[PDB]
RNA sequence: CGCUACUACCGAUUGGAUGGUUUAGUGAGGCCCUCGGAUCGGCCCCGCCGGGGUGCCCUGGCGGAGCGCUGA
RNA sequence: UGGUGACUCUAGAUAACCUCGGGCCGAUCGCACGCCGGCGGCGACGACCCAUUCGAACGUCUGCCCUAUCAACUUUCGAUGGUAGUCGCCGUGCCUACCAUGGUGACCACGGGUGACGGGGAAUCAGGGUUCGAUUCCGGAGAGGGAGCCUGAGAAACGGCUACCACAUCCAAGGAAGGCAGCAGGCGCGCAAAUU
RNA sequence: AAACUGCGAAUGGCUCAUUAAAUCAGUUAUGGUUCCUUUGGUCGCUCGUACUUGGAUAACUGUGGUAAUUCU
């Protein structure tokens, strides 16, 4: 193809966003912004899939163009904006925010916090350089670019930003026993204490974790996202805690709440 | 020996062999310190790169190129190029219908950086991947192992 | 309109092959600057990103520098002598990159002077042109003068670039790409490079 | 030939047609943004130049 | 062997119609280069009525008939 | 200063250059209104630069149908490598000049054929396989055939341009205008496929 | 309304002619590149008429040419 493209067929879509088939050919296309395509929501797919505050494209323009919408503190207008990990959304209309946090199948679920929490977010920092005359620079996984950092602050850690203000309120080291979530890969949404980091030098680093009832898997470091130090997150979690059942025990406890009722 | 072969003068980019020092000051020759890389990946710069005066910018170790992809091996086949040498990976490829393998190969040219001196025919290489280096070369010799009949 | 595509040339094996698809403006190439020795000329080519490049046509001036004096200076460039390349890109006093020129020494003689209170390139029998002396001699203090007393004991300048500095043009080497950037910066010849180069350019000649 | 004649100063344009030789080879072999005087075309046209 | 039908093959019937491939020569058109310079515009001269600056003609409106520069 | 397995990285310092086809350092627009000539809130738009996103491009390793009534092929009409450059967004015989004589092949090179776009996949199928995949998803290619460009971040674009080749429209004969392998629809082709 | 300016028109749709390590698939790399837009940062970091500078050109008015055009 000639320059970039600007479509996305509703098959070809992330199979996270949940979209059916005979709705449309085509998927909201998300525009370029923080995260990247396969790994976001867009804001149309929040609003009108997730939340049914909207039943068309039509009405989530229309609830956008309100400015009733904030990601990340910022009113957004764009109703394709991708928006990804920890992003928090506030609509103040209906006193409400949300943080977009993976389930244990790897969907971002609807998990509503505190306005007390909607005030900051963890960013995973991508790089850290010197530039601009000594000055250091940190970019996260949000792609937020942050001025003088803490010496400390290292590639793979994790800090508290201050949406209001945008910079560092504190933050964890990747290091082992430190709770973590994935977000990417076969164990993707799945939270458990970092066990040890096997480095495979040119090569991709493995992190081995295990859940808060004993289940040991292993993703690549770039799956990893350090959330709290310690056992101890420091965002809610959803109401499954990073803990994947397997079928079977996903079965045992459906059939045992449907036979509570009635 | 006779560095200066080409019609151009042959030096290490990075060096600057004309600072002014004094005569009397002289301990050896005046000033040529040898640049040289230590490559990643556990690789051990040969003591010819180091303590050599060869001049070769595709060189893993003293010259500009940059390991990084995979890393390869294969048995040193023909050495009748100039920095080059042509080695044979040998596998076997499966076939499924009749559940066996068949012997396949591919020839591989490969850059030998002259701090590798007494490279044989039929020793192996480790190779390690680069940029491309000319139309059909991809890969650097980044260790020799001599062949088991080698005295 | 030349291109720049691979897929143009025979295998490895030496077999041809059969072009899937037409030139793209990707593969594209442009014909080359023979930047010539002259008055200023420079043409800017809009290139893939739409940035800039300078495509230099003509150059008399460049920015060369010594190396062991730590002095870059910008001076006009005089000839082209040799060219390990093509020799015919000499004889039509092309400027490409690593190509050896002749520079006027003119801007590292005066800092020369200025700076070590000693004449270089200037014959015996003379004796100095008018308002030069004093910036040979001046009037300074006894702190200026044993500072440069101090640098006098390091301002021995070898035999290869005094008789250059005598016949008033340095040998150098252009380090930038004159059809690229729109300059010829270089560097003056010194030491076993030097004698490498004056040894081809008097076997050439 | 036809003429279409602009007056500049008032802004006011005028076509006539002019179907006589005699009138129109002063402007023969003349280049564009070329001034003439374009006597030849009548008696108060005399004086003026195009 | 005689018939009848069908099918390939050989072949100068010096057979008729398109498809390509290529020595030699020519070569549109674009792009680059070296020139070119129709025109157009600025600063001093038959633009010289007018300004917070008075017999300081020097303008912010008209070929200012200029081998005078200059840019496009 | 920080970073990488690995820089000729990042950052710093010095000597200078700093493209007339000359780069950044705002002569911009709305709303709300203010505060003892000055100080201002909320935005819109724009410009470098660095990240980010969306990519693109170019490389790595492995994998493709039939054919030997195709066994040798390539070789400065660059073929394989080296050195220097040119060009290019960049690595590179991409091209050029010198130098070396290389490189591929019965483990099937090279040549030829394909009623051959590749893949995800489809039909059938005990196990194994056989055949198919133009076709809605992904990647490629093309816009009658070639070639060349302009603009632009991105096109060698064809519902852009320029030319030639084939076909073809209007004409007052001077000129002008073309590209349904888009959606309908028509002709032709055919065993074979829908509404201007 | 028009017109100037900006942006898009390089997406989508169609088709499978070309194409036999080519395309493509998985796997890696760009430490060998470009990147409109989005998002974040940077944007008194330069020691050298401003309470806003200059000339045009559309649209519009008016005069036209050609048989003929989204010509001018």
């Amino acid at each position: 193809a000639r320059g970039p493209k600007k479509h996305l067929k509703r098959v070809a879509a992330p199979k996270h966003w949940m979209l059916d088939k005979l709705t449309g050919v085509f998927a909201p296309r998300p525009s370029t912004g923080p995260h990247k395509l396969r790994e976001c929501l867009p804001l149309i797919i929040f609003l009108r899939n997730r939340l049914k505050y909207a039943l068309t494209g039509d009405e989530v323009k229309k609830i956008c163009m309100q400015r009733f919408i904030k990601i990340d503190g910022k009113v957004r207008t764009d109703i394709t904006y991708p928006a990804g990990f920890m992003d928090v959304i506030s609509i103040d209309k209906t006193g409400e925010n949300f943080r977009l946090i993976y389930d244990t199948k790897g969907r971002f679920a609807v998990h509503r916090i505190t306005p007390e929490e909607a005030k900051y977010k963890l960013c995973k920092v991508r790089k850290i350089f010197v530039g601009t005359k000594g000055i250091p620079h940190l970019v996260t996984h949000d792609a937020r670019t942050i001025r003088y950092p803490d010496p400390l602050i290292k590639v793979n850690d994790t800090i508290q930003i201050d949406l209001e203000t945008g910079k560092i309120t504190d933050f964890i080291k990747f290091d082992t026993g430190n709770l973590c979530m994935v977000t990417g890969g076969a164990n993707l949404g799945r939270i458990g204490v970092i066990t040890n980091r096997e480095r495979h030098p040119g090569s991709f680093d493995v992190v081995h974790v295990k859940d808060a009832n004993g289940n040991s898997f292993a993703t690549r470091l770039s799956n990893i996202f350090v959330i709290g130090k310690g056992n101890k997150p420091w965002i809610s979690l959803p109401r499954g805690k990073g803990i994947r059942l397997t079928i079977a025990e996903e079965r045992d406890k459906r059939l045992a709440a449907k036979q509570s009722s009635g | 020996a006779d560095i200066q072969t080409e019609r151009a003068y042959q030096k290490q980019p990075t060096i600057f062999q004309n600072k002014k020092r004094v005569l009397l000051g002289e301990t050896g020759k005046e000033k040529l310190p040898r640049y040289y890389k230590n490559i990643g990946l556990g690789f051990k710069t040969p003591k010819e790169a180091i303590e050599g005066t060869y001049i070769d910018k595709k060189c893993p170790f003293t010259g500009n190129v940059s390991i990084r992809g995979r890393i390869l091996s294969g048995v040193v086949t023909k050495m009748k190029m100039q920095r080059t040498i042509v080695i044979r990976r040998d596998y076997l490829h499966y076939i499924r219908k009749y559940n066996r393998f068949e012997k396949r190969h591919k020839n591989m040219s490969v850059h030998l950086s002259p701090c590798f001196r007494d490279v044989q025919i039929g020793d192996i290489v480790t190779v390690g991947e680069c940029r491309p280096l000319s139309k059909t070369v991809r890969f650097n010799v980044l260790k020799v192992t001599k062949a088991a009949g080698t005295k | 309109g030349i291109s720049r595509d691979n897929w143009h040339k025979r295998r490895k094996t030496g077999g041809k092959r059969k072009p899937y698809h037409k030139k793209r403006k990707y593969e594209l190439g442009r014909p080359a600057a023979n930047t010539k020795i002259g008055p200023r000329r420079i043409h800017t080519v809009r290139v893939r990103g739409g940035n800039k490049k300078y495509r230099a046509l003509r150059l008399d001036v460049g920015n060369f520098s010594w190396g062991s004096e730590c002095c870059t200076r910008k001076t006009r460039i005089i000839d082209v002598v040799y060219n390990a390349s093509n020799n015919e890109l000499v004889r039509t006093k092309t400027l490409v990159k690593n190509c050896i020129v002749l520079i006027d020494s003119t801007p590292y003689r005066q800092w020369y002077e200025s700076h070590y209170a000693l004449p270089l390139g200037r014959k015996k029998g003379a004796k100095l042109t008018p308002e030069e002396e004093e910036i040979l001699n001046k009037k300074r203090s006894k702190k200026i003068q044993k500072k440069y007393d101090e640098r006098k004991k390091n301002a021995k300048i070898s035999s290869l670039l005094e008789e250059q500095f005598q016949q008033g043009k340095l040998l150098a080497c252009i380090a930038s790409r004159p059809g690229q950037c729109g300059r010829a910066d270089g560097y003056v010849l010194e030491g076993k490079e030097l004698e490498f180069y004056l040894r081809k350019i008097k076997a050439r000649k | 030939m036809k003429l279409n004649i602009s007056f500049p100063a008032t802004g006011c344009q005028k076509l006539i047609e002019v179907d006589d030789e005699r009138k129109l080879r002063t402007f023969y072999e003349k280049r564009m943004a070329t001034e003439v005087a374009a006597d030849a075309l009548g008696e108060e046209w005399k004086g003026y130049v195009v």
